[PDB]
DNA sequence: TCATATTATTACGCCAGACAGGG
DNA sequence: CCCTGTCTGGCGTCCTCTCACCTATGA
């Protein structure tokens, strides 16, 4: 009754079953602002029975408690106004069932739903690892007043816009919205309204809506970008940018301080992520929340206007694919004719066959990748001119919405050399993609390769979860409990180099960590930075300009604090811009941030210089 | 030619390869196994006769009486299957066994017995199988799932790397019997051979040789060859066959015949062996340093002194040679211990052995097996002679002896079930050979090494357990038997056999509850091959390789239909064409290929036969003769897919469906999907609910017909003919005369099972699909079951789907649905709930069934009668009352009255009541008694009259050869009829023959109706104990709503997000809205591109349907329809279908075109499907654009979507994960007993488990107060939660926390040890 | 009904941790 | 007496939903 997974510790004292809680299937609802979620009326009237009882007893409609329970058992016409007056400013904790890190419990404000499904704002889904293929979430109600304030001030979904494992934003726009942006801010060499001049972004959207120009048609506009070059003062500079119609329409949504060159490019997924990141580093939190919502709304709207389907003709077969396969078949014929006459060894034969099928696979991938990335060739006022294609699967790949090089490779080019479960590769590849039909043997080899992957994930998840458990129980105690340990020791952060090109730069390792002694400028004996400064982005840029060798920085393992970690030897807060506060549990967020990517990890001569120096 | 429901709607069948072997009956594993179990099969194998011929005749220990066997039988079941499911009894049969007791006198092995007695005794009841492969165990309908276990017979396993931490391989060898003790041999890293029995302690293995009465010299004769040292002129020369020097270093001077052959230093090559064989070199003189390391073979004794020189297996030194040379033993036999090949493993094991003779070997084996209790001669000898060598407790079966002789390369395959000396010695020899290098190991995933148990084998093993218990009981009663005052039921007892066989059929890991929501799901739960179960591996332990697909699965096990999660690849599903071998292995069909011409004869192979041959591929182009049109063809030799010549192959695959199963060969365009999404597609396709209106997949594979027939959910006609079609109650089929028996005039009356409960609360319902007066053939379907449409298989429905992002409402995998889907009720499924109410006599008198419901007012007596219980039908919801069932003294009354659960609605469709003999008021119980009483007689006479009408006419019909006088035959009406003489010439006794029929009809009807009333007149039929037994069947009708789950056949899951109006849908320029919008972004990542080809080909199918709907609505004479139908059925490449359409009588064209105006159905088979050019060509026959993509406008803005989008028809299914079975919320209610925390689940009104990682997530924030109320006030602390509820309803959000109760439970459980845990200072 | 009290299967995979054996 | 096979214990993912089945004996 004590030990085990089902004893008292792991089953009734660390985890408890909980009143004022609910559970249902999730769905999208993209009209939401990212601090609010949809919550059904039936669940809302069940979870908030005591607040409704208290409200009903305050008005004077009833007398005893029984009367109120009969009123909400009957659900009369007056308790729905009571319910909209108990919801209004009362957050709830939404929780997806495998919570791995702290962004899997977030607090929203309810918006009542005719329905029986929790409507969950889409950007927030990338935090929960929540798709909508049958998922379920639990709602919990903060009862007391300190818990409502903790849900609004610590656990609100507007407050979690950076992942605590690093500095990367977690409210990155996921899949439909990056397709809507990548189709919006792009260009083509001729459209309606090529090379006309526009007096502002407002009439750019007016020309797109009336039907006189196209969403991607290159155009000189006059935009007024606000650069804040003074000390907190926004200076207007207006100019004519040679841009498109879609870039001006998306400029109507960008806040004041960002420059126009954040939208002047094509805006895949990495570019929109660093757009939101530069907005958070410059303009702070509230413009970044409202701008994340306006990004999501305009991405959904112009992805709807795009009509970006997928067809059977979109997967363009290379015309050179069959001759490449016949040249590889002639090469394996030469190698096996040498094998009949015994000139070569068996291992060298197997190595030569795997090498020519790897070379033919790379050539087929380059043939289809040229045939997709520049297939469109349209003329403008004369001879032809080429451009990047508006093929649907190519925009779904190039935008980074869903797809890569490998998946679009397997839908058009040959799908490689699949490997048998012995671990060694199979010498006869799967020369047929998915647009052509796989025959029987090729699909069976494919099933070898995919059954191994499903078995690996379904057995990998147990070790990933047990690793997170061991990590949060070794951490478990360590709380930021001082402000300075008063030391001069700390580890020597250098960039890491394995022997190829320099892998992880110093700005990734010494971003937001407080230096141990003051870094000498690389010239001679200068106090470039002082000895207890947090290295945020401005300091790291003045480190990259001076090409600083390596920084002696303060590390947690050198902290002199008895029973805890001081506030300087930890570093930056990582989801807050400042230093770690006195109190915030860093052992648990650290253990979750190491063990949470446990699913994505796998389970089962001489020196040649490259550069010149 | 076609049958008559085949000419209704003949599906356009793509497919180029002519099929040679039609699909076998898909439930043949279950049916053939259980038909083997119960069948009167003389020669004894296999069945119940094997059990009775093993256990009988029982003779006691010289008790001079020997009960023997004659014959067995199974009587009728007392309950047919329907009333058996209704009542709750098992569907069983009584097992009537004839037993013949003969009793001897003194001294009669040969003497005649003094007395006999014989009777048809009754032992157990065995559960029979329903005709569809199911059991009915206790009211519920269960399925035994066929196991996949290791075969009996020897296995040579390696375990090459992990032990010893030194890279040294071991080699063990397991002799797995079908029944009995396990014997394993195994090396250890000191290169010594060890035996262990039943995974016990480790004995050095040659002791088992010393247990088989082998001396040391005989063992060394077996495992070693002799090298002969002859005492000669000098230095004791050596016989040397040159094979023994292979690969070793020449230590000495190799010379003979006055010639130096090989000098010292160089290794001996095979050319030197050829020199020694050409030069005929045997005898060479050795130095004394050569014999100074070798080991003697046999014993030698000094002759004159009379003592021992050396024991066998002793290494030799020079002074030992001085001992044995001077005595007079001229021959010296040494053991050739080659370090390369012939290792000295047995000899070093003999050096490890602490034993010397046979008796100490048996004493050490007995001290291993049974410790503590002493080892005496009789006890140890009986132990070891009944370990392996008696027919009782050790039995390799026929499978085991076949594998045992096959793995040792024996010639024969049939032998005795026990082992012998030579078998154990051969296993040790093959293990030593594998260590030496020759021969190799076996793998365990190889399906030639992996047998299938099925229903008959498992029930036979449990029945044999019951029979050995009843024979120990018969041996008990007989030695205490007094004669002649007992007859054979004081000896025998029906209890242990029935107990064991109901233990297996009720509570086993394989007799499990049938997934019954779908015809597919029934027919693919019956074809399931589980690795789990008794004697097999477990879910949470193993492994990686047994969860993985091995190259012997090609055509035996489906590669892609295995459930994802904790058991992947343990719950494999059987392929389409794969039968089961005689021994239980998996044999699959192949086409025998003698020479260039591929012959149409089939021939079945298993994996231990598939390796030797060379087997072709299913789709390799052969034209008009069977000759492979290439000179090279892809085949597979020994699990290796490789390219071979035109004329080397011996077999070809039969058909191209044969790799996959019946779940994942219903997916069209399987070959274009990814493997992962085909797995998710098949596993979700098992989960579909039956819709209210079944709708014919436009893009099918043609295997829908075989699944919908072979799963017994449709009423397939037994005998062909016409129809009478009363049908409100039953289809009545008049039988054509050729299929009709001479006696038993006979017309077939099919029972339609109307609205009733499935095992997954779905609705199984049959509807007649034939009209009145319409010809049907044998094997044709008559009534469409759940999820069937004219004999095809209609799981979901086909809807117009656009691929586009639509305003974010289909973001990750969500699905946006029009209102035209929910207005038409085209997913509005029907669920049925059984609810029981009983009024058991717990304590303080019995409970009561009365409407006079207390405290509760004129809100109890409402949907019920004046005597209590729900009054049937009605629009009942949640919080209603169905069965008033409350006791007094329980001003002390209460409300246990079974009500309707919270959140559900419905209509009471049926009320069953076999209650405590008394449920009645003053008369409803007996009121209905008279109703049924008069009902029976009516139909009884009616049926007789029905036949009488047919017979009367038949009398006159035959009345021609013996009185055709039409005006002299219409005498008496209901009195007599025929009255004429005949004599001889032609036999016209027909009148007499039919006279007996009517005479017997009335005579039997009376008796038939005599028992009817007898059966009618009764309290009711059920078991005892339970008193008030009221079951009420609600039927909720759930429509579709934001939150349900839909999915196609390709793995495209979706939670339907927004239920749009019709106006806001994307309409094309023709005006029709699209029904369902999916999302294109799923398609490049999830590489299931087959849903797009299904979309385009379904678009083309409905294009033909719209074209026929125009040609038939704007009505044309049938020449233009038959021309367009002929063009639609020719269409393209060389196919198998074409049609013979000009023989459809100018009406069967029109009835076909009436059944095609919703869309022309297209069969795209599994791997030989429709190519893309045929999709384009079919889209050109309909007037649709060739790209598959139409420009679509927006319903909101009226303006065109740029870049035209894909619209087509995908067959989308509604899975039974409905959102108002998942929605749940809890504020406050009931909790558990032991702990003070809330209960768990939905059926218990309970709250969410706020688990461990959520607590770590709140610790990760600063949520200290949220966590404090999350584990103290909201959950556990009783004073805290009552103060909090009062604080909330006063308007004061403040918690008074206290200490959790489960921590004080922890303190008392820790303190209830010898542990003093406390709570210190303030 | 009201005290009487425990036997004839094996088929995980590391990975620490303690123990008798022997150069 | 310091290496050493060998044996014994102790881990092995969270959340949820549906169903059935529960010791023999006995004057
Ligand atoms: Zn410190």
């Amino acid at each position: 009754m004590i030990k085990g997974k089902q004893g008292r510790f792991r089953q009734n004292l660390l985890g408890k079953r909980v009143d004022y809680s609910g559970r249902s299937v999730i769905t999208v609802g993209p009209y939401l602002r990212l601090h609010q979620c949809g919550l059904p009326k039936k669940m809302a009237l069940e979870l908030f029975k005591p607040f409704i009882y208290g409200k009903l007893e305050l008005r004077g409609l009833a007398t005893t408690i029984k009367a109120a329970k009969k009123m909400v058992e009957r659900e009369e016409a007056v308790v729905w106004d009571i319910l909209d007056e108990v919801i209004r400013e009362h957050p709830v904790l939404l929780n997806r069932a495998p919570t791995l890190h702290r962004l899997g419990i977030q607090a929203f404000e309810p918006v009542l739903i005719e329905g029986k499904a929790i409507q969950l704002h889409p950007l927030v889904c990338a935090a929960y690892n929540a798709d909508f293929d049958g998922d379920q979430m639990a709602v919990h109600v903060p009862l007391t007043l300190e818990a409502q304030l903790e849900a609004r001030a610590l656990m609100m979904s507007t407050n979690n816009i950076l992942s605590p494992a690093n500095g990367e934003p977690i409210i990155v726009p996921s899949q439909d919205v990056v397709l809507g942006l990548y189709y919006m801010t792009r260009d083509c060499v001729n459209a309606k309204g090529e090379g006309m001049v526009l007096t502002g972004p407002k009439e750019a959207e007016r020309l797109y809506r009336s039907g006189l120009a196209s969403l991607h048609a290159r155009v000189k506009v006059r935009i007024t970008e606000y650069e804040k070059d003074a000390n907190g003062e926004l200076v207007a500079k207006t100019s004519l940018k040679d841009t498109t119609v879609g870039r001006a329409i998306l400029w109507m949504i960008v806040p004041k301080g960002l420059p126009y060159s954040i939208v002047n490019q094509a805006l895949g997924k990495k570019a929109i992520s660093k757009m939101l990141n530069t907005c958070y580093r410059i303009l702070g939190l509230k413009p970044t929340v409202i701008f994340a919502d306006q990004i999501m709304y305009t991405g959904f709207a112009y992805a709807a206007r795009s009509g970006a389907s997928v067809g059977i003709d979109d997967m363009v077969i290379p015309e050179k694919k069959h001759e490449i396969i016949s040249e590889a078949e002639a090469e394996v014929a030469e190698i096996q004719e040498q094998f009949q006459s015994g000139l070569v060894t068996a291992g060298e034969r197997y190595n030569k066959v795997i090498d020519i099928w790897a070379a033919a696979n790379d050539r087929v991938s380059k043939a289809m990748m040229d045939n997709l990335q520049t297939e469109t060739v349209i003329n403008r006022d004369g001879q032809e001119e080429k451009q990047v294609s508006f093929n649907s699967i190519y925009m779904m790949a190039d935008s980074g919405a869903r797809g890569s090089a490998a998946q679009i490779r397997q839908l058009a080019g040959m799908r490689g050399l699949m490997a048998k479960p012995d671990g060694s590769i199979i010498e006869t590849p799967i020369t047929a993609n998915f647009r052509e039909g796989l025959n029987v043997l090729q699909y069976f080899i494919s099933t070898h390769g995919a059954r191994k992957g499903l078995a690996d994930t379904a057995l990998k998840t147990a070790n990933s979860g047990y690793l997170t458990r061991r990590l949060v129980d070794v951490a478990q105690d360590l709380v930021v409990t001082e402000d300075d340990c008063g030391t001069h020791e700390g580890i020597m952060m250098t960039p890491v180099i394995e022997g190829g090109d320099v892998k992880e730069p110093l700005r990734d390792r010494v971003l937001g960590r407080v230096t141990a002694e003051d870094v000498l400028k690389p010239g001679t004996a200068d106090i470039l930075v002082p000895r207890n400064t947090l290295l945020h982005e401005q300091w790291c840029d003045l480190l990259e300009e001076n090409s600083v060798d390596a920084v002696k920085v303060r590390s947690v393992v050198s902290c002199d604090t008895d029973f805890g970690v001081c506030a300087h030897c930890y570093g930056r807060d990582l989801a807050r811009g400042h230093i770690i506060n006195k109190g915030e549990a860093i052992g648990v967020i650290a253990a979750q941030s190491i063990g949470e990517p446990g699913t994505q990890l796998t389970m089962r001569s001489s020196i040649q210089v490259k550069n010149k120096g | 030619v076609y049958s008559y429901t085949e000419k209704k709607r003949i599906r356009k069948d793509f497919g180029k390869r002519p099929q040679v072997l039609d699909v076998p009956y898909l439930l043949s594993i279950q049916l053939d196994s259980f038909q083997k179990f119960i069948e009167q099969d003389p020669e004894g194998q296999y069945g119940l006769e094997a059990a009775f011929r093993s256990v009988f005749p029982i003779q006691s220990y010289s008790g001079n009486s020997e009960l023997q066997y004659v014959s067995y039988r199974l009587g009728e079941p007392v309950f047919d299957v329907q009333e058996c499911q209704i009542r709750g009894v098992t569907y069983s049969a009584p097992l009537r066994v004839k037993l013949r007791l003969v009793i001897y006198e003194r001294e009669a092995p040969e003497g005649t017995v003094k007395d006999i007695k014989e009777q048809e005794v009754y032992m157990g009841e065995i559960p029979l199988m329903t005709d569809n492969g199911t059991f009915v165990i206790n009211g519920t309908e269960r399925v035994i799932v066929s196991q996949l276990h290791r075969s009996p017979g020897v296995f040579f396993d390696s375990d090459k790397g992990k032990t010893h931490s030194s890279g040294k391989v071991l080699y063990n060898a397991r002799i797995i019997p079908y029944r009995g003790s396990w014997l394993d041999f195994e090396f250890d890293p000191k290169d010594n051979l060890f035996v262990r029995i039943d995974r016990r302690r480790k004995l050095p293995a040659t002791i088992i040789l010393r247990a088989l009465n082998y001396t040391t010299e005989q063992i060394l004769d077996l495992f070693f060859e002799k090298v002969i040292f002859e005492i000669r002129d000098n230095k004791l020369q050596m016989e040397l066959v040159p094979e023994r020097l292979r690969g070793e270093t020449a230590s000495f001077d190799i010379e003979a015949n006055g010639k130096v052959y090989v000098e010292k230093g160089r290794r001996i090559t095979a050319r030197h062996i050829r020199q020694l064989e050409k030069d005929d070199v045997k005898l060479i003189e050795v130095p004394v340093e050569y014999i100074a390391g070798k080991v003697v073979a046999k014993d030698y004794i000094d002759e004159s002194t009379g003592e021992l020189i050396c024991a066998a297996n002793m290494e030799l030194s020079l002074d030992l040679l001085a001992k044995l040379s001077q005595s007079g033993h001229k021959r010296i036999e040494t053991l050739f211990t080659n370090d390369l090949d012939h290792g000295p493993y047995i000899s070093e094991t003999l050096r490890v052995d602490p034993t010397n003779d046979r008796l100490s070997a048996l004493v050490e084996i007995y001290r291993m097996m049974r410790p503590g209790e002493p080892p005496t001669r009789e006890a140890a000898e009986s132990l070891f002679e009944n370990l392996f060598f008696s027919e009782d407790r050790y039995d390799l079966s026929a499978v085991g002896r076949m594998k045992f002789n096959r793995s040792l390369l024996r010639e024969e395959i049939e032998g005795s079930g026990i082992l012998s000396k030579d078998d154990i010695i051969d296993v040790m020899k093959k293990l030593i050979d594998i260590r030496n290098g020759k021969g190799e190991v076996d793998d365990i995933d190889h399906l030639g090494n992996r047998r299938i148990r099925s229903v008959g084998e498992m029930a036979e093993n449990q029945f044999r357990v019951g029979l050995v218990r009843v024979e120990r009981a018969v041996k008990e009663r007989l030695s205490l038997g007094d004669l002649d005052t007992l007859m054979p039921q004081d000896m025998i007892n029906a209890k242990p056999i029935s107990a064991a066989v109901k233990e297996f059929f009720g509570s086993s890991q394989l007799s499990q509850f049938m997934d019954q929501n779908n015809p597919l799901s029934e027919i693919t739960h019956k074809r399931r091959i589980s690795a789990l179960g008794p004697g097999g591996l477990t879910r949470e332990r193993a492994g990686f390789e047994v969860r993985d697909v091995h190259p012997t699965h090609y055509g035996r096990v489906c590669p892609i239909e295995t459930p994802e999660g904790p058991n992947i690849g343990l719950i494999n599903s059987l392929s389409v064409y794969a039968q089961t071998n005689e021994y239980g292995f998996l044999e699959t069909p192949y086409r025998k290929v003698t020479d260039g011409v591929v012959t149409d004869e089939i021939h079945y192979l298993s994996a231990i036969e598939e390796g030797n041959y060379v087997i072709a591929q299913a789709n390799s182009n052969l034209d008009e003769e069977g000759h492979f049109v290439e000179d090279l063809v892809t085949c597979r030799s020994k699990g290796e897919s490789s390219l071979f010549s035109r004329d080397q192959v011996d077999y070809m695959d039969v058909s191209t469906q044969q790799v996959v199963s019946v779940g994942a060969s219903l997916i069209p365009f399987l070959e274009h999907d990814d493997a992962n999404r085909a797995l998710m597609g098949a596993n979700m396709q098992r989960q579909a609910v039956p819709t209210l209106r079944a709708d014919k997949p436009l893009v099918g594979t043609g295997m829908e017909r075989a699944v919908a027939v072979d799963s017994g959910v449709t009423a397939v006609a037994k005998r062909g003919g016409v129809v009478q079609y009363v049908d409100a109650s039953r289809i009545v089929i008049k039988v054509n005369e050729d299929e009709m028996y001479p006696g038993e005039a006979g017309i077939d009356i099919y029972n339609l099972t109307k609205y009733t409960r499935s095992n997954q609360n779905t609705c199984i319902n049959q509807m007649p699909c034939v009209s009145l007066g319409e010809p049907v053939e044998r094997g044709d379907v008559l009534a469409d079951g759940p999820s069937t449409d004219l004999g095809e298989l209609a799981l979901g429905q086909n809807m117009r789907v656009a691929f586009m992002p639509w305003n974010g409402y289909n973001f990750e995998d969500s699905i946006l649905v029009s209102e035209r889907v929910v207005q038409e009720d085209r997913f509005t499924t029907i669920h049925i709930q059984e609810l029981a109410c009983v009024s058991r006599d717990t304590k303080l008198g019995p409970e009561e069934i009365t409407a006079d419901i207390p405290n509760v007012g004129e809100a109890a007596l409402s949907k019920l009668d004046e005597s209590g219980i729900v009054y049937i039908g009605a629009e009942v919801t949640g919080g209603d009352i169905l069965v008033g069932k409350v006791t007094p003294k329980g001003s002390d009354v209460k409300d246990s009255s079974l009500r309707v659960p919270n959140g559900v609605s419905g209509t009471v469709i049926d009320v069953q009541v076999f209650t405590r003999d008394g449920v009645e008021k003053d008369k409803r119980a007996l009121e209905i008694e008279e109703m049924q009483l008069k009902q029976a007689k009516k139909d009884l006479s009616e049926e007789l009259q029905i036949l009488e009408a047919g017979l009367f006419s038949r009398i006159r019909a035959v009345l021609v050869a013996g009185g055709v006088e039409a005006e002299k035959l219409d005498k008496l009406p209901r009195d007599r009829w025929l009255e004429l003489g005949l004599t001889d010439e032609e036999k016209q006794n027909q009148l007499e023959q039919l006279a007996e029929q009517y005479d017997e009809l009335k005579h039997e009807f009376e008796k038939k109706l005599e028992a009817k009333r007898r059966k009618i007149t009764q309290g009711d039929d059920l078991a005892p104990g339970v008193l008030k037994i009221v079951k009420v069947y609600l039927a909720v009708k759930r429509r579709i709503q934001p939150g349900d789950k839909m999915a196609g056949r390709h793995g495209n899951k979706g939670v339907i997000s927004k239920i749009n109006p019709i106006e806001d849908m994307p309409y094309d320029e023709n005006g029709t809205p699209v029904d369902i919008v999916l999302n294109p972004l799923g398609v490049p990542s999830r590489m299931n591109i087959g849903q797009i080809l299904e979309t385009h080909l379904g678009m083309a199918a409905k294009g033909i349907g719209d074209k026929i709907n125009a040609m038939l609505k704007q009505q044309q004479e049938v020449a233009k329809l038959r021309e367009f139908i002929q063009r639609a059925y020719d269409l393209g490449a060389d196919v198998r279908q074409k049609v013979d359409l000009s023989t459809f009588s100018d009406e069967e064209v029109m009835r076909l075109a009436e059944n095609l105006r919703k869309g022309m159905p297209i069969a795209t088979p599994v791997f030989d499907g429709a190519k893309e050019a045929e999709i384009k060509e079919l889209l050109k026959l309909g007037d649709l654009p060739t790209s598959g993509q139409i420009r679509l406008y927006d319903g909101r803005t009226g303006e065109q979507f740029e870049r035209p989008v894909t619209v087509g028809y995908m067959y989308m299914l509604k899975l039974n994960h409905l959102v108002d079975d998942k929605m749940h919320a809890r504020s406050t209610g009931s909790y558990s007993l032991v702990t003070q925390q809330p209960l768990g689940g939905k059926a218990q009104f309970g709250g969410q488990r706020f688990g461990e990682m959520e607590v770590w997530a709140l610790e990760a924030y600063g949520a200290a107060y949220t966590l404090q109320e999350m584990l103290t006030v909201k959950s556990d602390d009783v004073n805290g939660r009552t103060k909090m509820y009062k604080n909330i309803v006063d308007g004061n959000h403040q918690m008074e926390p206290g200490m959790p109760e489960s921590f004080n439970v922890l303190l008392k459980e820790i303190r209830s040890l010898g542990i003093n845990i406390e709570l210190e200072d303030e």
